[PDB]
């Protein structure tokens, strides 16, 4: 099989060796369109936990025409033109009565259990259940079981918009189906073996509790919590108390006595996972109560400590969360005792690598600043240095749910600790390399300086603070407000002291307005609008007219995001400074703006209309009246 | 040995290609004309690589084309003066702020 | 006794793929060159001092 | 050198030398003497690629006799002395 | 053959030399979308019939630089021209470069 | 709300805390939704206070609140001032439906 | 799933390479806490999955002093640290025997009471 | 001096790590197909001939008490690269092996029928899995832990001795 | 007291030193082929710390570390290590795409 | 199916990757392509349905591009039909090349 | 300057009073303005003035990069210079911290630029 010529490309049999791989490896690849095919379907938002909704168990020729009509209407709503479904919602809400609720729900509800439906298509179905349930008003038990299979798994869903529209149903169904019917449907469901089904109807039965009032639902809980029959009924019967205490918020209170029947006695269970749950259900009842409760929580305070002084493990993390949130509602006599008791435990647990404990350590520090007994010297000497080093690791700054806690905990400790002490420790993170960690340490400074004020800082931190910000300002990548408010909440505090630091800052504004990337020219101009009220207080009118001209020569910029923020700084300089001494001057400014009003976008139209109307107030006489009429058009 | 040359059809296609580059529209901006001459030129020398050495008419047409575009820029302002337009103006890469047009036409042509 | 997962044929060093192989082919219609004439454009930054390494190196 | 930076061998630098070696005998001695400088001193530097460009470059000069072939006398094959 | 034979690992140090060589351009084996290109067949004739369906000329009708990889590099031309004109300084004696007031010409960027 | 019918007010006994409005809903009467001529601060009940909920605008209850909320003069003449907690509970049909369509 | 949550955020921002990564907090640590193990997996089998990412020098499985069965956690030191960056990151959240194990960096302090268990383990890992 | 420490490590395999790679839904199965394992048809498709010139393989069962009734069952071996022998009684049992036998002296995993490609030639083999009772080919005992080369017509018995043999398993080169 | 302090320090040191990774501690780190190959004469004729190393080809890795002799040979991964390459290739690609797609 | 789409739609999108000021027909097309990415399955069903039922098509406009010697024709079909024509094209070439329809000699082929 | 290999080699050997030309910039002025060239040069001298041997370690790390027979400084590419200017930049700061025992995170940015520039 001799070749003619030679081989110049690749050997012929080697391409097929390659083109066979793409079939083998490609079927596992999820191609671009294959990806977007799945992403559409709502299940990509969900963990393995949430997937269990589908594991849950769900259970003529004239009148055959209505059997189509509903199935057509239910089609138009779900998949239909916006002018279609708008007419088919009007037809349901009127005619829901005449159609058999058997026919509606037996046809409607199965859709919500398929694995296909998109989020746009699901919310159009739920909106029909809500509008149908509102009318009929007398509903049989078979469907109340079906509806809660559909509706209740919403309560655990990822985002709050869906969480609420799930809650909106059950509070409507609770009134329709009445008190007697639902509490019969939960009983076989709470004794259920499956976890997910129990986690679902703790949240569902609690939503029922708020709508009908908790007293009507209380003997149900007391049956489940105190139940010796099943272990799991004790457990979930206690969770019902959380989502009652979470929903009812402050209002738990007067019901706290009846609830305490469940909590304490169900606490003593030999099963640890029950022991743990009540320790949390107390910290929620303790907080939601706040000042008033304690007289009902003395009964539980004794068994916690014998659980803290021994069990360690995760029982220590839960019991301390309970005792930690009883403190602020204790009397000053005891509250000082239990903290100095608990502050011994925390000092021992700062080295605990677990998350569950760190969330407990923060709570107690957070609540033990307000105790009188600890001095701010004790903190600085011990708790503070072992705090900032362990909780400010970069692994904290990444996940938001633990960032909001550490900064809030930092900010509260800033009342006992100095303002100069915390800001001193936050300079290492403000200059850090990681981006998400520089943003965390900015929130802590903005929040702190608003409370305490900058009067505390010795001159050296006042200079080091601003160098840390400018740095942390000039390496930012993502656009966020926090740096600007922060750098703007510092200036407002120390304003007259700012004067020497104001020369080199304005040099970097003028240096960043020459930078190629258009984001940097936003933040260069966004930081001018902040410094103007400070520059005027320092009384540089020779240094405003320099910014103003430089903002004038850039006013023909292309990028709308950037051109908008330049006009914003122009509007800050103009209102602040005298008109007569404006450098450009005004009569040269206003005719440059009128062709900018045609700039579409928004940032430009908004920031301009505020600038033009400024001149209408302050200096109407400059542009001739045919110019004002060119603006009115 | 295989001697190679460019067929006469694909010389005429090139010449007509430039002819179209001058009337194309948007021709007047100096940088778009220079970019168009670049791409066309690179398509040629990259496709016919070796064959261009042995064809006279193709070389002649290159010399006409390149001068015609430079004339496009010059008439674009108002001068044919050599003194105003030193070769750095046409030949500096765009990264230093010239046209960056890529000259294959200086050479010396075998006569 | 446990079953191996399949590795295809030769395998390859990771630097084959991560190099961004033929990336120059998503070129604009008329860009003759594939690199900026100067690094200093492409480098995106020059000197950003690292306060963490120096503090370790000093002490 | 400008031949070695070029990434592949070309007939340009061959004929550039061929036209030049025949011009005057003073360039005969310029290539003859620079084939010795390469082989002795300057081979120690080169990558295994740029030897493929030299090999073909002294191929056309020797096989067309421009060199000529007795200038290849310096090549000596031993285990002891060879790079 | 060697690697499949001894179960070793191609190191990329060995084959980096030829990274830009070859008429299919070796580097085209390691493209990201190669898996989806193995299903593109008949591309050569698609390019040559784009004459008819489109008005805009794309003067490269003989290559898909996705399949074939980029078959030329003119990078060196740009430097060699720059020193044929006398270097960057004498080039910038003919400009407003000093008017702008920049210190060095190295990082200039023209708005695209 | 005056023009959006599904939203349900609170109407409980106002406490001593002042309602807040976000920057976007700022300058509005919570009853008639007019931007003109304020008169009296709003006062909302405790059970609309507590935690995160207290901060959110008393109209959209989504964005965080900053400024105080006043009743306009006309709503203080008729007496709609003192009916109760003027706070919207649900997010309403309009806000949800935009949200899902966008994604 | 706590840690797995971080790396996705982190990588999304293009953090890339340890200086900016939270894994840089350690650098002097090698042992990795290996959590949520199944009960029947023993030291040799934990020394199966974890050599994918490196060469273990040491291992300790935590087990009750009396009955001598798995507590469910282990401490495994890799020879070259960067395996730790690799194991924590890559293999965290992975199922074995139905329960998805957790890894995290750890500082490990030896306990006198196991002193013989160290040579008994070492001698096997000292074979290689 | 009694024991070093009561605890000590193991360095022994658990069934969990090996099991996950291999599943009979209930249980792990020995014998990962060697790298050259290929189903016969896909080897026949390499040599590219429609079924008349192909070699086929069926494993026919003859109850050793009476063979006169002909085949007890007929199992086609051209489908897969490997086939597993085990205990499926019918009278409760879980079904594991490909080829089951109603034999109470046969372990769940007994002998494996493996096809391979050795230098371009399809050759079926057999290995004892070291089942409880042993195995015999040509009614001759076979050593465990090696692939023994099957040859057309040979018989496969499930036990070490003739006393327990109720069935005959015959391997067939199939042409013309 | 001083002695006690010293002892404490020593134990701390011991703790830290035990914890440190071996390769870093010895540390100090982290053409020929072509020639020795393109050569006619050649024709005529595994752990950093000596620890046992695997045999068969392993999955690729960020640092190129090689699995220990004891590895079973199954992929076990969350799937991250492959997703880092996709980001690695991306970031490395858009440095080239940014200039080449530039226009004017 | 999805891969042959990806190839087709990318072939259609490369036309408008360059263009600057778009006419209406262009926006119409780009709308169709973007929708084709947003619902691949839907547009596959649309395609195959057109491969069955539709035997009457919209008209086809002509312009002529001047080559200064030649004048060559150019056909612009409608985008709805461009997508089915594209998918059909890519598919037929993939099969026909897979089953060895065209022998070696026919050749503005893929390899060279 | 005397801490460079070549210049010391000339000044040590020479037995007569004599003038010698050098080009300090090797060939850097192809791709670099005189401004930034003088700037890098003063950085390469400031790190050689202070640490010396440890700076010369930064220069002479990779032997693959070779000083030519003409030049003084080893011939890098542009990016290798961009990193080496950062290392030579680092020696000044670590050494400053060693000298005055100031942990260098305690300094203002201006103080860093002044330290690098004198
Ligand atoms: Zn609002
Ligand atoms: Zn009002
Ligand atoms: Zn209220």
């Amino acid at each position: 099989s001799h070749q003619l010529g030679g081989q110049y490309s690749i050997p012929q049999d080697l391409r097929e060796n390659l083109q066979k791989e793409a079939a083998r490896i490609g079927e596992n690849e999820k191609d671009v369109l294959q990806e977007k095919m799945e992403t559409r379907t709502v299940q990509n938002r969900e963990d393995s936990y949430h997937k269990r909704r589908f594991d849950m168990k769900f259970e003529l020729n004239k009148d055959e025409k209505k059997e189509r009509t509903l199935s057509m209407l239910l089609l138009k709503i779900k998949n239909g033109n916006t002018a279609s479904r708008r007419t088919s919602m009007r037809i349901l809400t009127d005619k829901a009565v005449t159609f058999g609720p058997e026919m509606i729900f037996n046809r409607l509800l199965p859709i919500l259990l398929d694995r296909s439906l998109e989020d746009q298509e699901r919310h159009l179905m739920i909106k029909t259940i809500d509008r149908v349930l509102y009318q009929l008003g007398d509903l049989t038990k078979p469907y109340v079981h079906k509806i809660l299979v559909v509706a209740a798994p919403l309560l655990i869903d990822e985002d709050p918009m869906v969480r609420s529209t799930g809650q909106e149903i059950i509070t409507n169904l609770s009134t329709v189906a009445g008190l007697k019917t639902i509490l019969t449907v939960m009983r076989p469901d709470i004794e259920n073996e499956d976890e997910y089904v129990r986690n679902v109807t703790s949240r569902a039965a609690a939503v029922v509790a708020k709508a009908l009032g908790v007293n009507q639902l209380l003997p149900f809980i007391n049956a489940a919590c105190h139940s010796r029959k099943s272990w799991k009924a004790r457990h979930t019967g206690i969770k019902i108390v959380q989502q009652i205490g979470i929903l009812l918020g402050i209002g738990v209170l007067n019901h706290l006595t009846g609830l305490m029947s469940c909590i304490k006695d169900c606490l003593m269970d030999d099963h640890v996972p029950v022991r743990i749950v009540t320790a949390h259900t107390l910290s929620t009842l303790a907080e939601n109560s706040y000042p008033y409760g304690i007289e009902v929580f003395n009964v539980v305070l004794e068994p916690l400590w014998k659980g803290i002084r021994s069990h360690r493990g995760k029982v220590l993390s839960s019991f301390l969360k309970a005792v930690g949130s009883m403190i602020p509602l204790m009397d000053p006599e005891y509250a000082g005792y239990y903290t100095t008791e608990a502050m011994r435990i925390i000092r021992r647990e700062f080295d605990s690598p677990d998350d569950e404990m760190k969330k407990t350590i923060l709570l107690v520090l957070q609540k033990c600043s307000a105790v009188e007994s600890i001095t701010p010297k004790f903190l600085r000497e011990e708790i503070a240095p072992e705090f900032f080093q362990k909780f400010w690791v970069r692994r904290v700054a990444l996940d938001r749910p633990l960032n909001k806690v550490v900064t809030y905990t930092t900010v509260t400790l800033a009342k006992k600790l100095g303002c100069s002490y915390t800001i001193d420790k936050l300079l290492t993170p403000l200059r850090d390399e990681a981006e998400p960690f520089r943003t965390m340490a900015v929130h802590a400074v903005t929040r702190t300086v608003n409370l305490l004020g900058t009067a505390d800082l010795d001159e050296r931190l006042e200079t080091r603070l601003i160098d840390a910000l400018l740095i942390a300002f000039q390496e930012q990548t993502n656009s966020d407000s926090i740096i600007f408010k922060g750098f703007g909440a510092v200036t407002v505090s120390l304003d007259i002291r700012m004067k020497p630091f104001l020369a080199p800052i304005v040099s970097t504004i003028l240096n960043h307005l020459k930078h190629k990337t258009p984001l940097v020219r936003q933040h260069a101009a966004d930081l001018c609008a902040i410094l103007i009220p400070v520059i005027k207080n320092c009384h540089e009118f020779e240094m405003l007219n320099k910014l103003n001209i430089i903002l004038y020569e850039s006013l023909g910029e292309v990028y709308p995001e950037v051109l908008g923020s330049i006009i914003n700084a122009m509007y800050c300089i103009t209102s602040v400074m005298d008109l007569d001494k404006l450098q450009p001057p005004i009569n040269q400014i206003l005719p440059t703006l009128t062709p900018i009003l045609r700039n579409k976008h928004r940032k430009v139209e908004v920031n301009t209309i505020k600038f033009v109307g400024l001149i209408g107030k302050l200096a109407p006489t400059y542009a001739p009246p045919k110019e004002w009429m060119r603006i009115c058009f | 040995k295989a001697y190679l040359k460019v067929s006469e059809e694909e010389i005429k296609k090139f010449d007509s290609r430039i002819r179209g580059i001058l009337m194309a529209s948007g021709s007047t901006t100096f940088t778009k004309v220079a970019a168009k001459w670049n791409t066309s030129l690179i398509s040629l020398f990259t496709y016919f690589r070796e064959a261009i050495v042995a064809t006279e008419p193709l070389l002649d047409i290159l010399v006409k084309g390149e001068t015609r575009i430079q004339n496009r820029v010059k008439l674009g302002l108002n001068s044919k003066m050599p003194t105003r337009f030193p070769p750095a103006v046409f030949y500096t890469p765009k990264e230093l702020g010239g046209l960056g047009m890529i000259s294959a036409s200086h050479i010396l042509i075998p006569a | 006794a446990a079953k191996r997962s399949e590795q295809p044929d030769l395998q390859y060093d990771s630097r084959f793929f991560t190099r961004g192989a033929n990336a120059s082919a998503k070129r604009h219609e008329d860009q003759v060159y594939d690199n900026p004439l100067f690094v200093q454009q492409d480098i995106e930054s020059i000197y950003k001092t690292n306060y963490e390494k120096l503090d370790e190196a000093v002490n | 050198k400008s031949s070695l930076q070029e990434s592949t061998f070309s007939k340009f630098y061959s004929i550039l030398s061929e036209r030049m070696i025949t011009f005057h005998r003073s360039w005969q001695t310029a290539y003859n003497e620079t084939f010795e400088q390469n082989y002795t001193q300057d081979i120690e530097d080169y990558e295994t690629d740029q030897l493929r460009i030299l090999g073909k470059f002294w191929g056309h000069l020797i096989s067309y006799e421009f060199l000529p072939m007795d200038c290849l006398k310096i090549i000596k094959l031993t285990e002891e002395e060879s790079c | 053959q060697e690697a499949i034979q001894q179960n070793r690992r191609l190191a990329f140090e060995e084959l980096e030399g030829s990274w830009d060589r070859g008429i299919p351009r070796i580097s085209t084996l390691f493209q990201r979308d190669r898996h989806t290109l193995a299903y593109d067949r008949g591309h050569r004739i698609r390019r040559e019939f784009k004459q008819y369906s489109l008005e805009r000329n794309s003067p490269f009708w003989w290559t898909n630089s996705h399949h074939d990889g980029k078959l030329w590099n003119l990078n060196a031309y740009r430097t060699d021209v720059i020193q044929a004109l006398g270097g960057i300084e004498t080039i910038l004696e003919h400009t407003l470069f000093k008017g702008t007031g920049f210190n060095s010409w190295e990082g200039l960027f023209w708005e695209k | 709300s005056r023009h959006q019918f599904d939203l349900i007010m609170c109407l409980k006994q106002p406490g001593v805390q002042t309602g807040l409005l976000c920057e976007k809903c700022d300058g509005k009467c919570p009853i008639c939704d007019s931007y003109v001529r304020p008169k009296r601060k709003v006062r909302v009940c405790e059970n609309c206070s507590f935690g995160k909920q207290a901060k959110n605008c008393i109209i959209c209850n989504l964005n965080v609140g900053v400024n105080d909320a006043f009743y306009c003069w006309e709503c203080c003449r008729l007496g709609k001032d003192k009916d109760g907690c003027p706070r919207i509970l649900n997010l309403g049909s309009n806000r949800l439906d935009r949200h899902f369509e966008k994604k | 799933n706590k840690i797995q949550q971080i790396n996705d955020k982190e990588l999304q921002s293009g953090i890339l390479s340890p200086h900016q990564s939270w894994h840089n907090e350690y650098k002097d640590n090698a042992y990795i806490y290996i959590g949520n193990l199944n009960r029947e997996l023993t030291e040799g089998d934990i020394l199966t999955v974890f050599s994918e990412y490196g060469v273990p020098v040491d291992v300790i499985l935590s087990r009750d002093e009396n009955t001598g069965e798995s507590q469910g956690f282990a401490y495994l030191k890799y020879e070259d640290q960067r395996s730790t960056i690799l194991a924590v990151d890559n293999l965290n959240g992975f199922k074995i025997g139905g329960r998805a194990l957790k890894i995290d960096h750890t500082f490990y302090r030896p306990k006198r009471s196991l002193q013989k268990y160290y040579e008994a383990v070492k001698e096997e890992l000292d074979r290689d | 001096k009694s024991q070093y420490i009561d605890i000590m490590p193991d360095f022994s395999p658990s069934g969990l790590l090996e099991l996950e790679s291999n599943n009979k839904e209930g249980i792990a199965l020995k014998h990962v197909e060697p790298q050259d394992a290929i189903s016969p048809d896909n080897y026949m498709d390499m040599l590219g001939l429609e079924a008349r010139d192909r070699t086929m393989y069926e494993l026919v069962i003859y109850r050793k008490n009476d063979k006169d009734k002909g085949p007890w069952k007929r199992y086609d071996l051209n489908g897969r690269s490997c086939y597993l022998v085990g205990r499926e009684l019918g009278h409760t049992e879980i079904v594991v092996a490909d080829i089951g036998i109603p034999e109470e002296t046969s372990s769940k995993q007994h002998c494996v029928i493996q096809f391979r490609n050795v230098r371009g030639i399809l050759k079926c083999y057999v290995m004892d899995l070291d089942s409880s009772n042993g195995t015999c080919l040509n009614n001759v005992v076979i050593p465990g832990a090696r692939y023994i080369e099957l040859r057309s017509g040979d018989v496969l018995t499930l036990s070490e001795f003739e006393e327990d043999n109720d069935y005959e398993l015959i391997f067939m080169n199939v042409h013309h | 007291s001083k002695y006690e302090d010293e002892k404490a320090a020593e134990r701390e040191q011991y703790l830290k030193n035990l914890n440190m990774g071996d390769v870093q501690k010895l540390g100090i780190n982290v053409t020929a082929s072509s020639l020795t190959i393109e050569d006619p004469a050649i024709t005529f004729t595994t752990s950093l710390l000596g620890r046992k190393l695997y045999d068969k080809p392993a999955p690729e890795n960020r640092f190129a570390i090689m699995p220990g002799s004891r590895w079973d040979g199954v992929h076990r991964s969350n799937g991250f290590e492959e997703k880092w390459f996709a980001k690695q290739n991306e970031i490395n690609e858009k440095k080239v795409q940014s200039y080449t797609l530039q226009e004017d | 199916d999805t891969k042959i789409l990806v190839l087709a739609l990318e072939d259609l999108k490369d036309v408008y990757a360059s263009k600057v000021r778009l006419n209406a027909s262009e926006r119409e097309e780009l709308a169709l392509i973007e929708e084709a990415y947003d619902n691949p399955h839907d547009t596959l069903n649309r395609i195959k349905k057109y491969l069955l039922t539709q035997r009457v098509f919209k008209p086809v406009d002509i312009t002529m591009m001047e080559n200064y010697q030649n004048i060559s024709p150019v056909y612009s079909v409608d985008p709805l039909e461009k997508i089915t024509d594209a998918y059909l094209d890519q598919y037929l070439w993939y099969e026909a090349d897979q089953r060895k329809l065209f022998p070696n000699w026919i050749k503005p082929s893929d390899s060279e | 300057a005397m801490s460079i290999d070549k210049l010391s080699d000339v000044v040590m050997k020479a037995t007569e009073p004599q003038m010698v030309l050098f080009n300090i910039y090797d060939d850097w002025l192809d791709r670099i303005s005189s401004y930034t060239a003088f700037s890098r040069l003063t950085l390469l001298l400031r790190a050689l003035k202070t640490n010396e041997e440890s700076a010369k370690m930064i220069l002479l790390s990779d032997p693959t990069i070779t000083i030519k027979s003409y030049h003084l400084w080893p011939s890098f590419t542009d990016e290798q210079w961009i990193t080496i200017e950062s290392q030579m930049r680092d020696l000044i700061l670590t050494e400053y911290g060693r000298k005055y025992n100031v942990n260098i995170s305690a300094l203002t940015q201006t103080e860093i630029k002044d330290i690098i520039l004198g």
